[PDB]
């Protein structure tokens, strides 16, 4: 099916496909409300599409406001910043064993970061993907996976 | 400007008073405390009417019925209790809050109850069956104050997490969330008499009147001291339009409603003036202080 | 979308004036007045031994007219539940209807006889005229203000009388398209405005504006505001009703126990609600001031509400990505 048609279908079904609940991973997180097949569109990380050069000026801005940064790198040139304006995708925890995966798609010239399902996800499951955060010097992970790196970084 | 003078001093609660409320007819004064006791007193002579017990732990809030016939008591025993004010009978005991219940209020038609607890969830309750009809994960911190609008269509909620959230009654819909560029712990909240504004106290010696239709703070009130305890605030309307509140400096502050300027400072309390109540009909203000005072003082002015 | 276990044998329901209470008849012949807010029964009235098939609230809401299957009509005070008045007729009553602007008056559509308008103050009755004198099945209804009476026969003939004089103020026969008549199943009006609807045996709902019938005069050709049907299944309609505002119309497919929802101006189908495939749809009503719809099927009532985007979606919520508009001094100090 066409990536535009699939994206329209995803934006139509997103509000009733997933939910946010109290999470045993941490705080609140994204849970599955209807069995999601593999590779299908789970959710867009929708937000403010900005250029990369403006990230820091925003980040420091949030650093001046004590508001956490909700930014995902679209590519070397664009970023979806969801700190001030976003969607439910801001509540997707991470797991070392993800049933989901992030991919950038091009619809009518604009890039969309869509989390798709790495596998057939069933109702009730908490949605998690690989943030692929670079190794820092340390955030402990509680994803519960047996392969868990003990640290995102 | 008001000239409130002390007329009657009331006391008897063995522990720290948590709330004092004037009956809507202005006939009685209900005083709750952490001593598991409620005290009805005469609202014009300071005559101790009676004591109503039955709650198992400290009482954090009590609220009158509109017909001056019922009183809801929210106690630290995780329970509410609806009482007939005339007989003192525990008509109902509301169970279901998983932690300390701190505030409670009737609907404008007195047939429904809103309740906030330490469980950080607001429960919505029947009166005639005492049944919990709704329960909402309202805040990320224990709820401080809940209150109805003029008609019962909206429920305002405050909590220690600094959020003031307006919710739909028929659906539990979180209508609005008022933010003031920071996270000031909101210890009290209530609607305006016209239902157009909202008075919320934050634990930084600050009171804020917001417009509901605008969602923005209209007026601010300072000069008092309130940073830890749930200090109540009331609208003085029987005389001039004022804002009356307690303060951690043993004072009873009275600001002008419009000009936001202090119009009176009632002194005579020895402890933190923990609870306040404005008479519905007369220029009478009941100011109850904490355990180092354990006294309730009636103040009467001429305007 | 939400049912009630506390009532049984649901047969007919009716909203109060403000959509706060619901009086439902039961097979035992009891009135169960159930409340929406407390979500509980407010009253139980021993109306008849016979089930109740017609129920209407008073404008003040303090009176309810009920019709048993024993041809027994009775008025009851909602606070007390007493039988204020009681009457009986031949040709068992099909429907009752309080007059919207005079609760003393009430119209009654019987089975085989003409509808008659009675008063409660005086136990009198005015037999409304019949065009063809041989319909034997004429539904009738007050308009929104109770100023005119709309009577539709089994032969598609439609008479508009004035409520006081019973004089023929308008008339026209509806068509099956080609040249034939159709049994007028029911006449409904809007609580707001002047648009009204007709359910007919052709399974086609016809929406008109009463002013156009009044200006059409007697024996004219008034066209409908709208024509509404299930072009896919060609399903009959056991019961239909407007929305509270009058811009949405619902029909109950008792054939497949579904609910069709169209608009008024455009007339396009808003939506469809599917019930239990095993349930036989009987009664349909809309909340007068809410997007709430009550359904009675196999003695069980179901509730269908409609909520907004919030109750969890209220940062500033947006739907689609927003390109940031950079300024001239966007990088300036």
């Amino acid at each position: 099916l066409p990536m535009p048609m699939r994206f329209r279908h995803l934006k139509k079904t997103s509000k009733e496909a997933v939910g946010v609940y109290r999470s045993p991973i941490h705080g609140r997180g994204l849970f599955c409300k209807r069995n999601i097949d593999a590779g299908e569109m789970v959710i867009e990380y929708a937000g403010i599409v900005i250029r990369s050069i403006l990230t820091d000026k925003r980040e420091k801005y949030y650093d001046s406001k004590g508001i956490g940064c909700y930014m995902f790198r679209i590519d070397d040139s664009e970023v979806v910043d969801a700190t001030m304006h976003g969607n439910a995708a801001r509540f997707i925890n991470h797991s070392c064993e993800p049933n989901c995966y992030s991919r950038v798609i091009n619809i009518d010239g604009q890039k969309h970061i869509v989390i798709f399902a790495m596998r057939k996800i069933y109702r009730g499951e908490e949605l998690t993907y690989d943030y692929k955060f670079p190794i820092e010097d340390k955030l402990p992970c509680n994803c519960g996976a047996k392969k868990c790196r003990k640290f995102l970084n | 400007k008001p000239n409130y003078a002390l007329k009657f001093t009331l006391a008897g609660h063995t522990k720290a008073v948590s709330s004092v409320k004037f009956s809507p007819n202005g006939e009685w004064l209900a005083s709750s405390s952490a001593d598991k006791l409620i005290k009805i007193w005469g609202a014009y002579d300071g005559k101790f009417e009676k004591t109503i017990s039955g709650h198992k732990l400290g009482i954090s809030d009590v609220a009158w019925s509109s017909d001056s016939n019922l009183l809801v008591s929210a106690s630290d025993d995780k329970t509410l209790k609806i009482w007939d004010v005339s007989s003192g009978k525990c008509l109902k005991t509301l169970k279901g809050h998983s932690n300390y219940v701190f505030c409670c209020n009737f609907n404008p038609q007195s047939n429904l109850i809103v309740s906030g607890s330490f469980d950080e969830s607001v429960r919505i309750w029947d009166v005639k069956t005492g049944k919990c009809l709704k329960t909402l994960p309202a805040h990320s911190d224990p709820v401080s104050a809940v209150h109805f609008n003029r008609d019962g269509s909206l429920i305002v909620s405050s909590s220690y997490d600094g959020l003031c959230r307006i919710w739909d009654t028929a659906s539990g819909q979180c209508l609005k969330t008022l933010i003031d560029d920071d996270n000031p712990p909101v210890s009290f909240v209530k609607f305006s008499p016209n239902g157009k504004y909202i008075l919320a106290a934050t634990l930084d010696n600050t009171l804020k009147l917001w417009d509901y239709s605008k969602g923005k703070c209209l007026k601010t009130y300072t000069g008092h001291k309130n940073e830890k305890y749930c200090i109540f605030a009331n609208f003085s309307v029987t005389g001039g339009k004022w804002i009356v509140s307690g303060s951690e400096d043993n004072l009873v502050y009275i600001w002008n409603l419009q000009t936001k300027e202090i119009v009176q400072k009632l002194q005579g309390h020895t402890d933190v003036v923990i609870s306040t109540a404005c008479h519905p009909t007369e220029n009478i203000i009941a100011s109850a202080a904490l355990e180092n005072d354990k006294t309730i003082k009636l103040w009467k002015s001429d305007c | 979308d939400g049912t009630l276990d506390c009532i049984s044998m649901a047969l007919t329901c009716t909203f109060n004036r403000w959509g706060t209470l619901l009086a439902v008849g039961c097979n035992d012949g009891r009135i169960v007045i159930w409340d929406f807010l407390t979500r509980g029964i407010a009253k139980i009235i021993s109306a008849h031994i016979h089930p109740v098939c017609s129920l209407c609230w008073s404008r003040d809401g303090h009176k309810l007219v009920s019709a048993s299957t024993d041809n027994i009509v009775s008025q009851w005070d909602v606070l007390s539940g007493d039988c204020d008045q009681r009457f009986r007729f031949p040709s068992p009553i099909l429907k009752v209807q309080y007059h919207p602007r005079d609760q003393n008056k009430v119209l009654v559509c019987p089975m085989k006889s003409a509808p008659v308008m009675l008063t409660l103050s005086d136990s009198k009755h005015v037999v409304l005229p019949v065009d063809d004198d041989s319909d034997l099945n004429v539904v009738a209804s007050f308009d929104r203000r109770g100023e005119y009476i709309y009577t539709g026969n089994a032969k598609g003939k439609i008479l508009v009388l004035k409520t006081d004089s019973q004089d023929l103020v308008a008339s026209f026969r509806v068509t099956t398209g080609t040249s034939n008549t159709t049994a007028i199943k029911s006449i409904e009006f809007a609580r707001k405005g002047s648009c009204f609807l007709i359910n007919t045996a052709d399974r086609i709902i016809r929406v008109y504006d009463g002013r156009e019938i009044l200006t059409c005069g007697r024996d004219g050709e008034p066209e409908p505001m709208q024509k509404l049907q299930d072009l896919v299944n060609r399903t009959p309609w056991k019961k239909c009703c407007f929305s509270g505002d009058g811009e949405y119309i619902v029909a109950g497919s008792a054939r497949q126990h579904a609910l069709y929802i169209w608009e008024k101006s455009i007339g396009n189908l808003v939506k469809i609600l599917h019930g239990t495939r095993g349930e036989l749809l009987l009664d349909v009503a809309w909340h007068p001031v809410r997007p709430i719809i009550a359904s009675i099927s196999s003695g069980v009532v179901s509730i269908w509400a409609q909520n907004q985007v919030e109750n969890w979606s209220a940062f500033k919520e947006l739907d689609e990505n927003v390109e940031y508009e950079e300024r001239e001094s966007e990088f300036d100090i």
